[PDB]
RNA sequence: UCGGAGUACAAAAAACCCUCCGAGUGAUUUUAAUCUAGACAAACCAGUCAAAAUAACCAUAACAUCACUUAUUGAUCCAAAAU
């Protein structure tokens, strides 16, 4: 990903910020297909794929947001946690 | 027979599993819906020492939720 | 033939009555294993 | 090679509570002819004797997870009486607080039709909210 | 063919004749009462708590722990009493609680729960997340000494940890802080293990952190056996439990074979069994408190195996077995269209000598 | 059913099984419910579901519509955008 | 008393009718049902008497 | 089927194919009575061609 | 069932009174 | 022709120009969707239930109800209506 020439400077570290699951140690960025059983169509989805990874983090207006069942628990369950976090006292 | 653990009930009052597993028979303790008004008129008028008995089916799970597979070790 | 039948059903039933005594022994031997390998009960043992 | 790169192909997870937590356990769904419906993971039990107010939490196994009753002493000493309206809304704070601490987050209430519209059980549910336990466990994924 | 019941029958007590003179329930309220304390009881029969796994029913649980303080009945039922009679004749309380406006010092309470029966609630809780199952087996013990764990996340910010909370690693990234009440006359032992986590071993625990022979409160000025290590689990098996564990030893022992290497980061070396290691130490430790929390992946989870344990991460999903379908017939009968679909290996057509 | 014409000599169909069935080169029929255009307003909304199912005829009824039409309706046909091409050999069949 | 067999068309436009039986003393129905068409709950309203 | 066919001197890429290069090479045969417009190229063997 | 032990387990109709319905032909204060 | 009770005493089935009750629809509004695992029933044609998923609306909402509720019903072709 960092030597990747072919996309902006901007573009390049927003998708290590989104997508830094798919970031392997060495820095190289994975992606894998499984759905149709001719190789060609695989990898003609990877590179679709990978079309769409880029040309949503290039424009620096694209910032869609959405709400998911699971949304509601983590802040739910992430709001509970703040409750404790209040109390403010010399630490170690 | 009433419905029990797991197991569903149609509008034909007819018995379904819902999960995979062993069938299982069950004499239990009957406390009806407070909104139906003929069941709950039936518990109010029982002596202080008796409870309602009826049969369940039960359906105890045998197949586990899911396990955790190693997919990618990055 | 038929002594032959007589000496395989003799021994399959003394067979499976060893079999009968081995795990009994096996149930006993196993209870006492138990017993011999948890902690020693502090509790309220400790003030006693 | 690495000693430490060592994975098992299938990981076991112990805790009993990690499949309640990512709601992929299974809720005891059926009954139906019978009431409270026992179909959840942790069930508030409110109880209103004559002299005390004790409200529990309960798993689907019957066993009580974290309690908070006027009968203890921690309690009896800070209110006045034991059967009163306020002394619900104690019960309902120290119980949310507690559930906080251990952990507790979801939970199911079924009242009492007569129960529901009755003051001190409505207050009490508002203790409950404002203490940061809320009702309504969520769903079951792939249920 | 009847057959003789074994045992009474249930309803059996009561009287059938003279009806009018038993007295009715008159209440839907009694009743489910009298339903869950009878549903509760070892019934001849089979019954739910049976089938669906009550965990042996009866258990002898074995009790290692300190013993309860010894306290007076007779001098604590006249002083709690009197106590009530203050606040009971206080007229200005009657005022406030007759128009529903009063509140409690959640604090205070707090307190006096932690030191009354602060124990025993936690007892309960390790049996629910089955602390005592996976370290001591059948064996419980009472956490009899209130034990505070708390992790410096900012500037001034305090995250604690009680009984089966939730700590994100991030706040768990720096060794935590303990404090309890204890004199300068006895030693103690710090053990943080997580339970859940170990890779090629699923009945072993990882340890954290291990410090020996504490001089009462002062942690740190205690013997240091294994050095702290930020938690570190799974992306896709989440909540591990992490426990506290607090022991009381008579005398100074000698805990060298339990020595770890400073900069250990082999996880082959972090390898543990509680059981094996109280079952060494028994005599002279004895467990006395208690605190564990939850703790799911975050990204501070990536850097503890790619600089820290020099790892690659290893990534697992929830997979669910797949769904059953009956032995396909030749000619189904009566089946919709689809009933071909079900038992298709792959969408993709697939021609023969075409 | 005609098993000798008095024309060519050959074996005749009957055009009733045809106009109502569907062969499928595995050898399963497809046909259609009766009564899924009758009184709709009676059914409920699960009976009507189950009758505008296709579904499939059991071994006599196969064998049946099998002696009643001639070789042609049994060849192999390559359809352009034909929805059932996809369904005419079976697969994974263990019998 | 006999019931008549009335035909409803929706009101959004799509054209979705569905059948309901109606007393006859009774005047024109309308109801709300719930067309696939436009997946939301529009207006129906009596069109046609098919039925007796 | 195509691959096959090259393979063992059936049909030659030297020459340009057609329909007419296919039937005689015994790879398709083709009934115009039963309503068969010609042959469709599909995917089968993409991989290794 | 018969034959079980725990035949009639589920028996209530001799805990409560018959409770004779009010019939519309046979509405009558009988004391 | 269709349903309920007895004959058919305890899983299912089981006959008579056998003994007794009914049905060939009303009332009301909660106007009741689409799609699919697995099963009961059955010579065939028919009949029944149904998780998950999607949409509808408390913004993580599917059993129309009551009258012994069980029966309240008719296959192709063909005809008429917007399809
Ligand atoms: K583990
Ligand atoms: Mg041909
Ligand atoms: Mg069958
Ligand atoms: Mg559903
Ligand atoms: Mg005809």
């Amino acid at each position: 990903l960092a030597s990747a020439d072919w996309i902006a400077e901007p573009v390049r570290l927003k998708l290590a910020v989104k997508h830094k699951n798919r970031i392997n140690r060495s820095g190289e960025l994975i992606l894998t297909s499984e759905c149709s059983r001719y190789q060609f169509r695989n990898l003609a989805d990877c590179l679709q794929k990978l079309r769409d990874m880029i040309a949503e983090a290039s424009q620096p207006a694209k910032e869609p947001s959405r709400e998911d069942a699971e949304l509601r628990r983590s802040r739910i369950e992430n709001m509970n946690r703040e409750r404790l976090r209040k109390k403010r006292i010399s630490s170690a | 027979w009433h419905p029990g653990a797991h197991v569903g009930l149609g509008k034909n009052k007819c018995l379904y599993a819902l999960e995979e597993g062993v069938v299982r028979y069950t004499k239990e303790v009957y406390v009806p819906n407070p909104s139906n008004s003929e069941a709950v008129d039936l518990v109010t008028r029982l002596p202080q020492g008796a409870v309602l008995y009826k049969t369940f089916v039960h359906v105890v799970p045998a197949k586990p939720e899911g396990t955790f597979k190693l997919v990618a070790m990055l | 033939k038929f002594a032959r039948r007589v000496v395989l059903l003799s021994q399959e039933m003394d067979a499976g009555l060893q079999a009968w005594q081995l795990r009994q022994q096996e149930k006993l031997q196993e209870e006492e294993g138990k017993q011999k390998n948890a902690l020693k009960s502090k509790g309220a043992l400790l003030q006693n | 090679p690495v000693e430490n790169e060592a994975v098992a192909p299938e990981f076991t997870n112990r805790n009993p509570r990690n499949l309640e937590l990512l709601a992929v356990a299974r809720k005891e769904r059926g009954w139906g002819t019978v009431w409270p419906s026992r179909e959840f993971w942790h069930r508030l039990r409110v109880i209103r004797t004559q002299h005390h107010i004790e409200a529990l939490v309960e798993h689907r196994n019957g066993q009580v997870v974290v309690s908070a009753s006027t009968r203890e002493w921690a309690i009896k000493k800070h209110l006045y009486s034991t059967r009163n309206v306020v002394a619900c809304e104690s019960v309902g704070r120290v119980l949310a607080e507690r559930c906080l601490e251990a952990g507790i987050n979801f939970m199911v209430y079924h009242p009492t039709p007569w129960e529901a519209a009755s003051d001190s059980i409505k207050r009490l549910q508002h203790a409950m909210t404002e203490g940061g336990v809320v009702l309504r466990e969520p769903r079951r994924i792939y249920e | 063919r009847r057959a003789a019941p074994l045992g009474p029958m249930p309803n059996e007590d009561i009287d059938v004749s003279d009806l009018e003179r038993l007295k009715k329930y008159r209440s839907f309220d009694r009743y489910r009462r009298r339903a869950e304390q009878e549903a509760r009881k070892p019934h001849w029969w089979r019954t739910y708590r049976e089938h669906f796994g009550e965990e042996s029913g009866p258990k002898d649980r074995v009790d290692i722990g300190l013993p309860p303080p010894k306290v007076s009945r007779t001098q604590q039922l006249l002083e709690r009493k009197q106590a009530l009679r203050e606040l009971r004749a206080n007229v200005e309380e009657e005022r406030a609680a007759r128009l529903q406006t009063a509140r409690i010092p959640l604090e205070a309470v707090r307190a006096e729960w932690e030191r009354t029966c602060g124990p025993y609630h936690k007892q309960r809780l390790a049996e629910y997340c089955g602390l005592y199952r996976d370290l001591f087996h059948g064996a419980t013990f009472v956490p009899r000494v209130p034990l505070h764990v708390a992790y410096a996340v900012g500037e001034d910010d305090l995250m604690p940890v009680y009984h089966g909370n939730e700590v994100t690693p991030t706040e768990a990234a720096q060794a935590p802080e303990v404090t309890y009440e204890a004199d300068e006359g006895s030693l103690w032992t710090l053990l943080l293990t997580n339970l859940d986590g170990h890779l090629l071993e699923p009945d072993a625990e990882y340890v954290h952190w291990l410090v020996t022979n504490i001089p009462g409160n002062r942690v740190t000025e205690g013997q240091e056996t294994c050095p702290y290590l930020p938690p570190f689990p799974a992306r896709g098996s989440g909540f591990h439990r992490f426990a506290f564990l607090l022991f009381k030893q008579d005398k100074r022992i000698d805990f060298s074979g339990d020595t770890r290497p400073s900069p250990c980061y082999q996880l082959a070396q972090r390898t543990f069994h509680t059981f094996d290691f109280y079952k060494k130490h028994q005599d002279a430790m004895t467990p006395a408190g208690l605190a564990f929390f939850q703790c799911r992946w975050d990204d501070s989870v990536t850097r503890v195996f790619h600089q820290l344990l020099d790892m690659r991460e290893p990534v697992f999903e929830f997979v669910r077995p797949p769904p059953y379908h009956p032995k396909q017939k030749r000619f189904p009968h009566r089946q919709p269209l689809r009933y071909l679909d079900r038992y298709r290996d792959s969408h993709e057509p697939t021609y023969g000598i075409y | 059913v005609t098993y000798f014409s008095s024309r060519k000599g050959k074996r005749k169909t009957v055009k009733a099984v045809i106009y109502r069935f569907l062969r499928l080169h595995s050898g399963l029929w497809l046909r259609r419910k009766a009564g899924y255009k009758k009184k709709l307003w009676k059914k409920t909304a699960a009976r009507k579901r189950r009758l505008r199912e296709f579904v499939f005829c059991n071994k006599t009824q196969s064998k049946l519509l099998d002696k009643m039409t001639t070789s042609f309706w049994k060849r192999r046909n390559w359809y352009a955008d034909d929805p059932y091409q996809k369904y005419q050999d079976r697969t994974n069949l263990k019998v | 008393s006999k019931t008549i067999l009335v035909k409803m068309m929706s009101q959004a436009g799509t054209g979705f009718s569905f059948n309901t039986k109606r007393s006859r003393l009774r005047e024109k129905l309308t109801l709300l049902h719930y067309d696939p068409v436009v997946k939301k709950k529009v207006l129906f309203v009596e069109q046609k008497k098919i039925r007796s | 089927r195509l691959q096959y066919l090259i393979d063992l001197g059936r049909v030659d890429p030297t020459q340009p194919i057609d329909l007419t290069q296919l039937v005689n090479g015994r790879g398709v045969t083709i009934q115009p009575s039963k309503r068969d417009y010609g042959v469709q190229l599909v995917e089968e063997g993409a991989d290794t061609f | 069932y018969r034959s079980k032990p725990t035949h009639g387990i589920g028996r209530y109709k001799h805990l409560v009174k018959a409770q004779e319905p009010k019939k519309k032909k046979g509405k009558v204060e009988v004391r």
